[PDB]
């Protein structure tokens, strides 16, 4: 029990969904047989985060925020915005600050646009 | 194979290899005891009459080489499965 | 909890050795043994107060319980005790070690018997990466006959001598070295204070002739404890350790063992216990210690404490190593470490094996080579363990209803869910013959074809010893094919030999492929 | 607290002043050179754990800086050059006395009252060896380049030539002893066959003509010919610019060692001659017989004849010194009176000490080398009887005239009774103040047919009390800084200010209670510094 | 439970306060200097 | 230091008589820890048994590595050698 | 969300020799991290996927094989801002017991950060409001500045493993109803 | 005195084979095994 | 226990150890020397080598440290009664695996 690297890598919330659905796919049957602790803990969590979502294709979630690369080098919130209060702009005005005195052009109704198409 | 000849003697051993583990179990046992400590010694445990007091494995005979276990699989899939990173 | 844990298994690369310190040892002491009684006159069946085979120091009876860590008998690994002495003594097994670091220090100022840039060149044998312990101790031979032959110390220049024994068990220092210089700074003070004592007690031209200064054991550590560090290495020792230090070379504190070392033997001759030879030796070193601290807090004559301390210091001295008596003379500790099968001949070189029997044999020419004979009331108590698999499910099923009667039974059981294990004459048979969860173990009784050490009880050579095959006859001795005698150089007159059972899987394979 | 109470010498001392005010980092070498000798850099990283090779490089120039290591250099045949490296004893004496000196400046520069230099001249104090060297141009180039500083200049030249202004060298960043070798072999460039006979005078003209050179060498910081330009312009005086300076403590251990030897005043007379003796002692520590006398620190010390030679030659620089015998004439105007100057002096004749007795009639100097030691005797004796009876007082003095006393005559020396005495003797075997001697009536020294003599033994009597006391200084700076630990939060968050109205509380207790730290350590320091008379 | 003190155990005095004071500003000078 | 490839293979080729002590004594105790055979076993008991006649196929998987006395690995699979 | 290369030694029981080389590791490493939290990193959920295995070795006494393995696992460790969107089913009289249902309720997160008439009430409320109220079981935003991880066992409930430290400073913190 | 599966209440120990372990009556499972006598 | 009256445990000597090992057999000399016979299971702190009581070290009293293995009581005895006077035998460890 070693540890190398803490954060090697950045997985965004669509692979957390895609990659449980095919380990609920060998699963034997999940969900639907009314009629290990990974078989408890991973009913909770296929459960959680695609309700935001809830109450698709990866080439969507995956150009999103290309064309909206409008930073300079604080560009890691681009994976952060995914489910967080979808069309609404005065929620995005708690995520991430110095962006008042900012943007203050059409971006700020373009990140409405971008958070609108989904949702 | 130290340049003299010398004995099995106690002062024999005390030249043929000093382990005290092993020339504990010799006549004399205590007077290279208390000097082992004066001196804090540190000896590696490899010997025969060592490992049996210790209750290792010992090195030689049938315990020279060691049994490894053929894991039959190569690099052709043990590929990562990473996609997605920022865009 | 929702805790990780990750263990490896590890292995001891080699042992070191040191002198624990004077702090050390109160560090995994625990209780405190400053009283004397053992048995206190409540009348309990183990009254213990403070100074005596404490119930959370340990436990030496199969009733009681071990208050510190847990458990009766079995779950007591033990825990040490720790003394407080009045005023140091001697370490009787560094007493030959104490002297050596001794001759080489200054006896007025505390300083090596050595110019600055000579042993500069010393060290220099020290610092190479060849060094093995045969030179070591060679090069520490010839750097204290260096320091023997230097008279006078370099920082305050007062001459010494030499010291050694005085034979009770106490060194002298042989001072004044003269020739024919006996102008010496030293000599006419030495005068001053043989004149002023001619006068009164006038008996004194003989006795003080030769009376000289000792080093008695609260001289010596104050000798010690001002030394620098930057010169033990030249001694022997070394620094960096916090036990580094050569105070810790002599009794201040010693610690009290485990009682389970130590256990009461309760030899059933009386209502009372024959109690063993440490704590009736360690009970009254606590009760001179106690009288020197309460004697000198009171006021007593130090002509009196003066042997007291010396008694003290005779009884340390034996307590541990009991050759010192110079006379039913008591056991030690190193009185049992050495001598034919004390210790490390008889406890850890050749121990004591189970599954094991020693009866008479018999010839029989008409079995073959590699088998050998065991009689069946002996091989339905010698067992084999046995995990069950697919492969042996069906006999195990079978062999288990037999029971411990039948010769081909088995006489255990250990579930894996089961902790301990299960008996086979209690309790219903069948209705546990048809579970047997594939995971577990049973023991059946010896049986035709397993695998059996053999040998004759004086050894001659590595070919005494030899593994065979079994086979069960009813009769009542062991019988082996004649042909294989000339090894064992039997001759069948009522000789005994002893068979051995390996229990493993793993060893058992090892006796046939080289021993068969 | 047992685990420090046993198994530490002064090395717990040391330790405790590099992590006192100093980085963590240079904790564990600076005692790994002590507790082994000497080491150089290329075994010095196998030793220790936790510090690379260029890491140890980064960190031991810190403590090379403020003088706490002394370097050597020493070439082999075969080897490169390898750099073995000493331990310094003295510059961390700086760092323990480092408040004391301040209150130094103050009480010896009585020239001036009423100066807008007392912050400054406090300062230059915490500049020239708390940052390492010092040099002219390092204050010159300040936050003030001209502002007035002509007034700051010149006033250091007062500051330096009063003393302990020695430009450092070679000498003080090298210890004594590895450049007497150097010096000795020098005046060992003789060929043997010149007069080869009676080969014992051979090292004798090589020791007698590197004895006077190594008295050269040791003038060298002394000699002020040098530490001083003449200006043609625009100033009176100044030392040179490019001289690289620190302070040391000659002049202050033996100003330590007369505010010392004041304090016998006080006890042995009133206060008038109390008053009249500062000013006969003031004049004279200028050029003073050195306290540690370096001169006999490691050489020919071991035999009688050269150990005769080095106070031989000791007594009569000090008879016959020139800076110290003063007239007994011009002191009495020193005073802010021909007859009470031979008649309060008067009494500094017929006191107990020897102090101001031998001299020519007219003309007084102040014995030195037989002074001291009965100074050792005054305190040392006085401290038994603080902390016990004194009873112990009265045994304590009763040993050194009734030389190997018994315990038969110390009831006709002696007045107590038979239960308190030997309740109060063995607390002083104990405390190794008697030393015991047995001698036997039989034969293998038997312990009961025999009869007992004691000692005084003047050597271990005081190794003893000295130590005693290096533990307890360091027993209270290990309590300084686990106080640091604790209340840790908001004295960063005090120090990042440059307030809750409850926190403030805490923060006056822990501040006061330390202040009882450095108070109580220059007690036990004066104490200690008595026995550095050696 | 060690007893027999050192006698040297007092309130501090005005003569040695600011004695005191010249100490704490040293080595915060020291630490918040170079090193 | 590391493990020697098949070019600078410089041992014996022969299983020694310790080796197949180690082998028939490391085989037989996964045939009690319920490891599945590779040969055709008949009505069968005693797992030592069955091991020694798996020994003369060769279907024993596994590798041995011989150390060289300089700190040097060696491998050797079972089949590679021959008795 | 993160990946975290480690390393790590497992053994298999001999029994799972017909199930192949990467499903048996995967299954001894799963009951082995599945739920479990790591000293000072965060609390793994599944083995991602396999890095590099090395040659396994055998005990002399046990029998197994063991093996040393390389790998990253997923752990989630959103941000030090990150707004996030939980639940509720405990309150308490000294802060919030914001809990997340299904997955972990080891969270005590207080109130230290917003306007200064906040306090206890009895009567169902959090406090008295100068306002939609919240109450269980609905969506309740806050987002995470800090954590503390401490893992101290001094042998001799408040689970030290996984705390971490909230906010509700802005407007509509509290309820998600009270904004869209 | 309480074995830890049935908690039977008297013990029988077993002198036939010499191995002296100590089994509760009712169920059959050993309760102490290897006795530590007093020589 | 020595004795056919005290229910016997026959002595397996000396002179046989030498015997085994000159088969060079290494797996039942430890299982008919410690495993048959002595096998007991002792924790050893791993830093300031030397065993303590059920899940302690009691000399840095820390619980984290330890390491379970077994050894024989013959030689554990040893290190309570050779500890008794002033020798520690101080125990370094290693791993058996990653050679
Ligand atoms: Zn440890």
């Amino acid at each position: 029990m070693k540890v190398l690297e803490e954060r090697n890598a950045f997985l965004s919330d669509y692979e957390v969904l895609k990659f449980l659905t095919d380990l609920e796919k060998k699963h034997l049957w999940d969900q639907k047989s009314l009629a290990p602790e990974l078989q408890g803990i991973t009913r909770n969590v296929v459960n959680y985060l695609s309700i935001n979502k809830n109450f698709m294709s990866d080439e969507s979630f995956a150009e999103l925020m290309t064309k909206l690369n409008s930073f300079k080098l604080f560009k890691a919130e681009k994976l952060q915005i995914v489910n967080q209060l979808p069309a609404n702009m005065v929620h995005l005005y708690s995520i991430v600050e110095e962006c008042d005195a900012r943007f203050d052009e059409k971006t700020i109704e373009e990140m409405l646009e971008i958070i609108s198409g989904y949702a | 194979y130290k340049g003299e000849v010398l004995g099995i003697t106690r002062f024999g051993l005390s030249k043929m290899r000093d382990s005290v583990l092993q020339l504990a179990s010799f006549e004399k046992t205590t007077d290279h005891l208390f000097d082992a400590a004066f001196y804090m010694k540190k000896d590696a445990v490899e010997g025969v009459s060592e490992c049996i007091i210790l209750g290792q494995t010992m090195s030689i005979g049938t315990g020279s080489f060691k049994v490894v276990k053929g894991t039959n699989i190569s690099e052709k899939d043990l590929v990562p499965k990473r996609c997605l990173f920022e865009s | 909890k929702e805790v990780v844990v990750s263990e490896t298994p590890k292995r001891i690369k080699g042992l070191e050795f040191s002198a624990l310190s004077a702090a050390d040892i109160v560090a995994q002491s625990e209780v405190e043994v400053s009283t004397r009684d053992l048995f206190d006159l409540e009348k309990d069946r183990a009254p213990k107060a403070n100074g005596a085979l404490d119930p959370k120091m340990g436990v030496s009876s199969s009733s009681l319980e071990c208050a510190t860590c847990h458990g009766n008998l079995a779950s007591c690994h033990g825990h040490f005790g720790h003394l407080k002495l009045a005023l140091p003594v001697f370490h009787i097994g560094y007493f030959k070690a104490t002297i050596q670091i001794l001759q080489g220090i200054c006896k007025n100022c505390s300083a090596i018997l050595l110019s600055e840039t000579d042993k500069r060149q010393f060290l220099h044998e020290l610092r190479r990466p060849g060094v093995d312990n045969l030179r070591r101790m060679g090069i520490l031979k010839k750097i204290l006959d260096q320091c023997k032959k230097q008279r006078r110390c370099l920082h305050c220049g007062a001459l010494n001598g030499v010291v050694k024994k005085a034979a009770a068990l106490k060194i002298i220092h042989d001072t004044f070295r003269w020739v024919g210089k006996k102008s010496a700074p030293e000599k006419d003070i030495w005068v001053g204070e043989w004149k002023e004592v001619l006068a009164h007690n006038p008996e004194l031209e003989r006795y003080v002739k030769r009376c000289m200064d000792d080093l008695n054991p609260l001289k010596t550590l104050n000798l010690f404890k001002q030394i620098k560090s930057a010169d033990c290495e030249l001694l022997g020792i070394d620094a960096t350790v916090p036990s580094g230090r050569p105070e810790t070379y002599i009794w201040r504190y010693l610690p009290a063992p485990p009682v389970c070392i130590r256990p009461s033997v309760m030899m059933q001759d009386s209502p009372a216990s024959n109690e063993d030879d440490l704590t009736v030796k360690l009970t009254e070193i606590v009760w001179t210690s106690s009288l020197i601290k309460a004697g000198l807090d009171k006021g007593i004559s130090i002509n009196n404490m003066m042997e007291h301390w010396d008694y003290l210091q005779l009884t340390v001295a034996m307590y541990i190593n009991s050759d010192s008596v110079n006379p039913k003379p008591i056991r030690g500790f190193c009185q049992r470490l050495k001598g034919k099968q004390g210790r490390f001949r008889g406890n850890l070189s050749g121990k004591r094996v189970d599954f094991s029997g020693r009866t008479v044999i018999s010839p029989d020419p008409n079995l073959s080579i590699d088998e050998v004979a065991v009689p069946d009331r002996v091989a339905k108590v010698l067992t084999y363990p046995e995990k069950v698999t697919r492969y042996n499910r069906h006999k195990l099923q079978e062999l288990i209803v037999n029971g411990p009667n039948v010769h081909p039974g088995a006489n255990y059981l250990l579930k894996r869910n089961e902790d301990a294990r299960r008996n086979l004459r209690y309790g219903d048979r069948m209705k546990l013959a048809k579970n047997l969860q594939i995971g577990d173990v049973v023991e059946r009784h010896l049986e035709d074809g397993d695998v059996v050490l053999f040998n004759r009880q004086p050894s001659l050579h590595r070919l005494s010893i030899l593994s065979h095959y079994a086979k069960i006859r009813p009769w009542r001795t062991f019988r082996l094919n004649e042909c294989v005698c000339t090894p064992y150089n039997a001759d069948f007159d009522g000789d005994e030999m002893n068979l051995h059972v390996p229990q493993t899987e793993e060893a058992r394979a090892e006796a046939i492929n080289l021993m068969g | 607290s047992l685990e420090q109470r046993t198994l530490n010498p002064d090395l717990f001392l040391y330790k405790e002043l590099v992590k006192a005010h100093l980085g963590e980092r240079a904790a564990s070498v600076i005692g790994m050179l002590v507790a082994l000798g000497r080491l150089s850099v290329r075994e010095l990283v196998e030793k220790i754990d936790g510090m690379d090779v260029d890491s140890v490089k980064t960190t031991l120039v810190s403590l090379t800086q403020l003088r706490c290591v002394k370097y050597l250099q020493e070439t082999a045949i075969s080897g490169k050059k390898t750099t073995y490296y000493y331990y310094n004893e003295e510059g961390i004496h700086i760092l323990l006395y480092s408040g004391l000196i301040i209150d130094e400046i103050i009480t010896q520069m009585r020239v001036n009252d009423e100066e807008e230099h007392k912050q400054l001249v406090a300062e230059i104090v915490q500049n020239v060896i708390s940052l390492g060297s010092l040099t002219v141009e390092d204050y010159l180039s300040s936050v003030t380049s001209d502002s007035m500083k002509y007034t700051i200049s010149s006033l250091f030249v007062q500051l330096c030539e009063m003393g302990y202004l020695i430009q450092i060298s070679k000498l003080h960043y090298t210890p004594i002893e590895d450049l007497w070798q150097f010096l000795y072999e020098k005046h060992y460039k003789n060929i043997p066959r010149n007069s080869p006979l009676s080969d014992l005078k051979k090292r004798s003209q090589a020791k007698m003509n590197a004895k006077t050179d190594f008295a050269k060498i040791i003038n060298k910081p002394n000699e002020l010919s040098q530490i001083l330009t003449v200006d043609p312009k625009t100033s009176l005086r100044i030392v040179k610019p490019t001289v690289s300076l620190t302070i040391n403590l000659d002049r202050f251990m033996k100003g330590r060692r007369s505010k010392q030897l004041i304090n016998l005043a006080k006890t042995r007379v009133g206060s008038v001659t109390a008053q009249v003796y500062k000013i006969a002692l003031r004049l004279t520590e200028q050029k003073s017989p050195k306290i540690r006398d370096p001169l006999t620190q490691t050489g020919l010390l071991q035999d009688l004849e050269e150990a005769k030679s080095f106070q031989d030659e000791a007594e009569l620089v000090e008879e016959k010194t020139p800076g110290l015998t003063f007239n007994a004439i011009d002191l009495a105007r020193h005073l802010p009176s021909a007859s009470l100057i031979n008649s309060h002096l008067k009494i500094l004749a017929s006191s107990n000490f020897p102090f101001l007795n031998e001299t020519k009639p007219g003309v007084y100097y102040v014995p030195y080398s037989k002074l001291m030691p009965v100074l050792k005797s005054s305190v040392y004796e006085y401290v038994i009887a603080s902390t016990l009876g004194p009873s112990a007082m009265r045994l304590s003095r009763c040993i050194r005239d009734n030389k190997l006393v018994s315990e038969k005559i110390i009831n006709s020396t002696a007045l107590m009774k038979e239960k308190d005495i030997r309740s109060t003797l063995a607390s002083l075997i104990r405390y190794n103040s008697v030393e015991i001697q047995e001698v036997p009536r039989t034969a293998d020294r038997s312990a009961s047919r025999a009869v007992f003599l004691f000692r005084c033994k003047e050597t271990h009597s005081y190794n003893f009390m000295r130590q005693n006391l290096e533990w307890n200084m360091a027993n209270l700076l290990f309590k300084k800084e686990k106080l640091k630990q604790e209340n840790s939060t908001l004295l960063k968050k005090a120090n990042r200010d440059d307030l809750l109205p409850s926190e403030l509380n805490q923060l006056k207790m822990v501040n006061e209670r330390e202040l009882n730290v450095f108070a109580r350590l220059s007690r036990l320091l004066s104490l200690w510094e008595v026995f550095q008379m050696a | 439970f060690p007893s027999i003190p050192l006698p040297i155990n007092g309130p501090i005095t005005n003569k040695e306060r600011s004695l005191a004071v010249k100490y704490i500003n040293f080595g915060k000078t020291v630490k918040d200097g170079p090193f | 230091e590391k493990a020697i490839p098949k070019d600078q293979r410089a041992t014996t080729p022969y299983m020694t008589k310790y080796e197949r002590a180690r082998i028939l004594g490391t085989r037989a105790l996964q045939i009690s820890m319920n490891a599945p055979v590779f040969v055709d076993l008949e009505g069968e008991t005693d797992p030592l048994r069955i091991a020694m006649k798996e020994l003369a196929e060769k279907k024993i998987p596994l590798v041995i590595r011989r150390y060289l006395p300089d700190g040097s690995f060696e491998d050797w699979s079972v089949e590679e050698l021959i008795v | 969300f993160i990946l975290s290369k480690i390393a790590d030694l497992v053994r298999i029981p001999p029994d799972q020799f017909h199930r192949d080389t990467i499903s048996a590791i995967t299954h001894q490493l799963n009951n082995k991290f599945a739920n479990k939290i790591i000293p000072n990193v965060g609390l793994c959920i599944t083995i991602y996927d396999l890095l590099t295995v090395e040659e396994g070795q055998l005990k002399p006494g046990d029998g197994s094989s063991y093996i040393n393995v390389t790998f990253r696992a997923v752990v989630f460790k959103p941000f030090l801002g990150e707004i996030v969107t939980g639940w509720i089913s405990k309150c308490t009289a000294e802060g919030i017991k914001v809990s997340l249902l299904g997955i972990f309720d080891d969270i005590f997160i207080p109130q230290n950060m917003l306007f200064e008439g906040c306090y206890y009430t009895p009567e169902e409320s959090a406090w008295i409001w100068p306002k939609l109220y919240f109450d269980v079981n609905e969506k309740i935003r806050f987002r995470i500045e800090r954590e503390v991880f401490v893992d101290v066992k001094p042998k001799s409930e408040k689970p030290p493993a996984y705390a971490l430290l909230g906010s509700c400073q802005t407007d509509g913190m509290g309820l998600v109803s009270w904004w869209e | 005195p309480v074995c830890k599966n049935c908690h039977g209440t008297e013990f029988e120990r077993d002198l036939s084979n010499a191995n002296n372990d100590l089994v509760c009556k009712a169920c059959g499972v050993v309760s102490e095994d290897n006795p530590i006598v007093s020589e | 226990t020595e004795g056919r009256s005290r229910d016997g445990g026959l002595r397996l000597g000396e002179m046989e150890r030498d015997c085994v090992i000159a088969y060079g057999a290494s797996q039942l000399l430890l299982e008919r020397l410690m495993i048959s016979s002595d096998a007991f299971e002792v924790d050893v702190c791993d830093k300031c080598g030397l065993m303590g009581y059920s899940g302690w070290c009691t000399t840095c009293k820390s619980a984290e440290n330890i390491i379970k293995m077994t050894i024989p009581y013959a030689a554990k005895l040893l290190f309570q009664e050779l500890l008794s006077m002033n020798i520690a035998p101080r125990l370094r460890l290693e791993d058996i695996f990653q050679q």
